[PDB]
């Protein structure tokens, strides 16, 4: 129940990785969803690949 | 620096064709271009419309 803008997160250089599966990051502005869920946790750097 | 890649350089300063034929050659230059006080003579385009 909100307006999302994924260009801010995408252009930001602060992220170590930004990998999209199924989609790709510049198309996210013209697409919309019934819901989006954010799974948030801390891992070890070498575990990012997992 | 590869076909199909995006980012602030891939989009603003150096874009390759996705049908690129050729080779990408790279080596570190930490003992030549970097300087104490930093080397600020190398500029990149942070933002473009």
């Amino acid at each position: 129940n909100c307006v999302a803008d994924y260009s801010v997160l995408y252009n930001s250089a602060s992220f170590s990785t930004f990998k999209c599966y199924g989609v790709c990051p510049t198309k996210l502005n013209d697409l919309c969803f019934t819901n989006v869920y954010a799974d948030s946790f801390v891992i070890r750097g070498d575990e990012v690949r997992q | 620096i590869a076909p199909g890649q995006t980012g602030k350089i891939a989009d603003y300063n150096y874009k390759l064709p996705d049908d690129f034929t050729g080779c990408v050659i790279a080596w570190n230059s930490n003992n030549l271009d970097s300087k104490v006080g930093g080397n600020y003579n190398y500029l990149y385009r942070l933002f473009r419309k």
